[PDB]
């Protein structure tokens, strides 16, 4: 009988309760993003802009319901319009973390006909962050 | 009560502003189908007129009466007026033995008069920042008898392990053992604590169903001022006037509105008589609600599976074609009214998860009232075991695997690297 | 969903604060009346317990299940809470084929929590 | 004023909705007990009827008249109407010389019509996160004369050393030397500072007793908006209408309500005449209050000890059997109305602490108005000396030791390792 | 709890802003009178000090302790604070056996801080346009069980025959047989009808005593909006905070405030212990009320007659000298605070009317609860029979006749020309 | 005449003004928990989730009365149902602090018939925390 740990166990909403995705598993998801007409795009945040916070609600009246901070991350470049090749997306993951070695990276997707964000899942964690447990978190 | 000449007009062409109704209609022995069908319409510019009568195949004494209603019979923005005009008097009529309203058509000139759901599927999903997978839920297991403190402790450990929502029992309102306002604080202490730990947005459907409209708005003011995301409402026992009032308050202050369906099987269970759930689910959407219990699909034959996929499309989609195989008797343009997320009561264990991802896809909440509580390690490993199994089955879908066949081999590939799921794989 | 031991208590004496319910109850063919009747009660201080089951004369497969409810299950002054507790979930239950709630007993400790009719027959007149 | 035939019905069987009353009744010399007892009942569907008359052993001219009242005589939710019907006119009656109402029976059909105490013992204890021991208190020693700044400085050092609550004097309301609103800030500055230092939840009973219902709600809005946990109310001098108003406001906004009992000994002291405190303590519970001064038990004989244990069970328990030895004359079902925590004025020193833990157990507040202030080192070592002695006596109870005998040897085992208690052991 | 040096100051000269109190004080056997008297004062700028102790003639163990209080101990405008400071703790003190507060002195610097009675004797009398005689009243005879319709029919026939006021029973508030708001309409229909018939102003004391301050203000808004003249309030069971709230509302909207004194004999009956009614009647005046039940004087000895004439002068007059024979222990300047009209419960018959006109004069209401109802012809001849007897006795006073002697010959001179009084002369 | 110290003197509500409980004194309390029908259970918190705080009230209107944070701690395993032996509870205290060496530990108890928490008292402090004084706090 084990205990799920409360200490340094931050998660990102999709595919975070799974072990970290390999480059073949990230390419398998982009194949799903390209098989229908979705548009992949990368995002990133530092350790202090990654997960959710309340800090702008010091300026509020009672309008705080379903307001959070750090739901936006900074877009990396532009959405890959007309993206057919999943390796072009996978080159940008290496290129983003080279520019930002202390940054989380998530791959989001957008629908073209519905004009909304479809799927969003973490594809990279920094090594310098102690916010997450390496899949043995009991 | 018709003379069959004025209320049975088969040569009539329906309007694009007409409200159409489809009644499954069992006559008394000896009453003609046309005279019985015009009597449902009768209950000249304001008459409802039966325009089509079809036999039901396999049933020797059932018929489908299609009745059209002029749009002037109805109040703008009122589900109370819409139900009172259509099903307010006809079921007590003596020349028919049983009557079921099967479907309605709401025309787009009358869809636009309603406020509707406060956020919908697309806006809720943006606000909770959860994408690409189904949402997960859990009812707190003992419905009554907890203290308020021990309620949030059960709420804390469930949201901690990975779930997105926890849920009040629908008969948890305000009782001598746990008053409602003591509950809303220990819930909000448990939501803000499980949120800060996981870094994800968490919620609990705080039951704002109450005895009067003033109690009900007093619970909802309380959830506004704690800043908690979502409340719930029993709408067939609170009624459509209380629901539409709350749903407008939820739009005006950014709260989400889960909608539970207590008392639905008094109305929708029997096949020869009542109001089928797809009418009650269209009417919830017009009244408003962000989530709605749509029921289980696991443990059922694939004739109720196609019907359940029919009223889920009426909840989620914008334009639903006519499809008699799924029980959809009309064409429904929803005219950019937002979708309602169906809440599906998952099975006892995690092995129904490949069934639910294939049936529902992403736009569904999934609830495991005894799936998280019945884990041998507790609530937080049990909540992880569902969350691991949900995301494993979601990934196997995007990779292309058939979850109707390979869904057992995907759960077993995740029993390996995760000890929490393996302890639930072992049961 | 009862195990028939805890929710079928025929030796139980009802309280004067109990809410009593009388269900006309049609089982599926092969389900016992006592197991079907305790399942309507199941839906220890908060359990509803079926305390009496009677056959219906003339109907070969109908029964009257009498279920008692403790008064703590309910909100003061709320018909919404009273219907949600008693008929909120039981009619979708699969081991019975049809179910009719026939009568309730509202105990005088719970009648007094309601405001009631504004005037009544004697004041209106 | 009875004719003794209609109002003295000994063959009558009481109802489960009846309000029962037990009067200790001294007649004039020459008046029969039955005629005097029916006159208390007289003051057909609305008559109160004396149904039993018992002699009092040892008193040659006292009797116990039991009077039943129909439930229709009373307003739902009103302690003002309940006292006005039962004791509103009978005590001025000339054929009796003295009259004491001893007990009431409140039937569960009339207990349920009241809102009651806002939180109760179980919810308050959850909210303050203090378990397994009695709560501790201290009145600030100089009742009047401080500045508001020097009041909170006395409030700061007491809550700092280990106490859970400090207390306004009941005649500290708003005076020219310390207005009420200047007091509520220096108290809240002293609570939030003693809280951040100890890491424990702290409170001060801010006296919201006021001159009008509008002043009284204005103090209470002020405690809501500072977010401080608990206010207090003098209810026999403010009255039951002001108390029930405040108690509903305290439920509606999550404040706790300490209840002080100023003017109680005008009413309850004399044995032949008045209203005994157990009636006034039942009526406080029905009106509402979270704490209630129940009095001292130390320094008293064990005939007042058994009576004091009787009305504390009426405050805390759900179902209290009939027990004539503890002064309980009826059976009281409280029908899940929450308990009231008794506040017991502890003695001058710490050596009464083994007496109070054995008499009261955990569900009691204990107050040392001159126990913390009279320490030779000050308020913060004096507050520690009680808190050390309280937790030492609590531990000796759980380990199994008899605090009636070994209670001196437990205090002396804690004078050793703690210097603060030893400085109070020395006095 | 005094050391007898600081709290017993016989050389002290009292201030003109001091609150003075006079305690009838019975010590335990062996306690000195000075040490017991300083302990009542103890309970330096804020100390109450016993300044005089007198023996009571005829009582071997009773004393009169005079205690002075500084005006800074008190809240402006608060009878709740004034009672909590003076009688809040002293009666439970162990060194005395019994304690009665007999009189207070309210100094004119503290009389002026109160709002007081809304109208007073002089303004009420102007508004009702009734001069030169006592006002007349009647309680509706069956306290409970009427319908609301049959209540006003009893109210209609009584005000019709000549009375000035009818009265709710003090336990008539809002019950299942007659709710309060159904009562206020049939009363107002009966007042406006008996007014239009006689041409005189009529009223009924509508009981606004309620369960909460919000119910109580809701009854009073109802009497404002019907435009009926007068409401009543039970102030020792509703409390002084509810009373002072209502009395300020009654000033702010021109309603009159009758004040009933339910529960007074719990407090004021016993001679050795309690609070005498003259303190409770001074405190009602400071809180406010336009009328106050002062009790019966008929059927009593002339030692309670002189005491009853003493607290009626405290209610009505502006300046009341010290008079130990009438129980007045201080001098009371009322500093132009308006008078309170005493309500005197008249006897069963009309022959007590020459007694009541001579004792009370004009500024009194007189009530005949069984005098109007018990007439053999009904309510309207019975109400005339009192009104004829009242005005006959008033005329014999102005003509100079002694109503203590010739009062029987004045009633019998009016039995002649009036048949209604003669039918009551015959009983 | 001494001064009670204000600096690094945090306390936990029950049995914190006493010196730290030995294993025989913790076993004496569990005997009291088992002598009646109570159910022992362990909890834990880190140094930042141990004592009371206000930090979620940045999202509030004026609903802050008797709301605090850090009144919940994380449960360790499950409540010991049918616990007769006090050494089985005492093994779990060593087992919890091995998994979490930087964590406070409290033993709470729950009533079965009343369904409420009965007693709760600190049974372990971390060594790495400087929030408490070692019983000589003057």
């Amino acid at each position: 009988m084990m205990v799920w740990t409360p200490v340094n166990n931050k998660m990102f909403e999709t595919f975070s309760y799974l072990p970290p995705l390999s480059d073949e598993q990230i390419a398998a998801q982009v194949d799903y993003i390209v098989a229908n007409g979705w548009i992949p795009c990368l995002e990133f945040a530092e350790s202090d802009k990654a997960y959710v916070s309340n800090e702008s609600a010091i300026r509020f009246g009672s309008v705080s319901c379903l307001y959070y901070d750090n739901r936006y991350w900074t877009m990396w470049k532009l959405p890959m319009f007309g993206c057919r090749d999943p390796m072009q997306v996978l080159r940008e993951i290496v290129a983003c973390t080279k520019a930002f070695p202390d940054a989380y990276v998530r791959l989001v997707a957008f629908d073209n006909q519905k004009q909304v964000q479809i799927m969003g899942f973490l594809v990279q964690r920094p090594k310098s962050a102690r916010d997450w447990q390496p899949a043995n978190k009991r | 009560k018709d003379y069959r000449l004025t209320y049975y007009t088969p040569d009539y062409v329906v309007r694009d502003t007409d409200i159409l109704a489809a009644f499954r209609m069992t006559p008394q022995p000896g009453v003609p189908p046309e005279e019985c069908g015009a009597a449902v319409a009768a209950e000249d510019r304001y008459k409802g007129r039966c325009y089509d009568i079809e036999p039901v195949p396999g049933e020797d004494n059932q018929y489908i009466a299609y009745v059209a209603y002029p749009i002037d019979l109805f109040e703008e923005g009122s589900v109370t007026n819409m139900f009172t005009s259509i099903v307010g008097n006809v079921f007590g009529f003596k020349a028919l033995r049983a009557l079921r309203l099967e479907d309605l058509r709401i025309p787009p000139a009358y869809v636009k008069t309603f406020v509707g759901p406060p956020h919908g599927i697309q806006v809720e999903r943006d606000k909770l920042n959860k994408y690409g997978r189904g949402l997960l839920g859990c009812t707190i297991k003992p419905k009554l008898g907890l203290s308020a403190k021990n309620y949030g402790r059960a709420v804390y450990e469930c949201l901690r392990g990975g779930l997105d929502f926890t849920k009040d029992d629908e008969n948890v309102n305000s009782q001598p053992f746990m008053r409602w306002r003591d509950r809303f604080l220990f819930v909000a202490e448990a939501i803000y604590k499980a949120q800060a730990e996981t870094g994800e947005v968490k919620g609990h459907y705080l039951n704002a169903t109450a005895g009067t409209c003033e109690e009900m708005m007093k619970r909802a003011v309380c959830a506004k001022e704690l800043g908690v995301p979502i409340i719930m409402h029993d709408y067939l026992t609170g009624g459509f006037t209380a629901n539409t009032s709350l749903a407008i308050y939820c739009r005006d202050n950014g709260l989400l509105l889960h909608i539970h369906r207590a008392m639905h099987a008094v109305i929708d269970r029997q096949r020869n008589h009542g109001i089928h759930f797809r009418v009650l689910a269209k009417a919830l959407r017009m009244s408003g609600g962000d989530h709605l219990h749509s029921g289980t699909v696991v443990g059922k034959l694939e004739g109720e599976r196609e019907v359940t996929l029919g009223f889920v499309d009426l909840m989620r989609d914008d334009y639903v074609e006519k499809d008699r195989s799924r029980g959809i008797y009309f064409t429904q343009d929803w005219c950019s009214m937002p979708g309602v997320m169906p809440v599906a009561s998952g099975g006892i264990h995690v092995w129904h998860m490949p069934a639910l991802v294939e049936i529902f896809g992403d736009d569904a909440c999934l609830q495991f009232g005894g799936g998280t509580l019945g884990h041998p390690w507790g609530n937080a490993p049990g909540a992880a075991a569902n969350r691991v199994a949900l995301e494993a089955c979601t990934q196997a879908r995007n990779e292309g695997r058939d979850l109707a066949r390979e869904g057992g081999d995907v759960i077993r590939s995740a029993c390996k690297w995760s000890p929490e799921l393996a302890a639930a794989c072992e049961v």
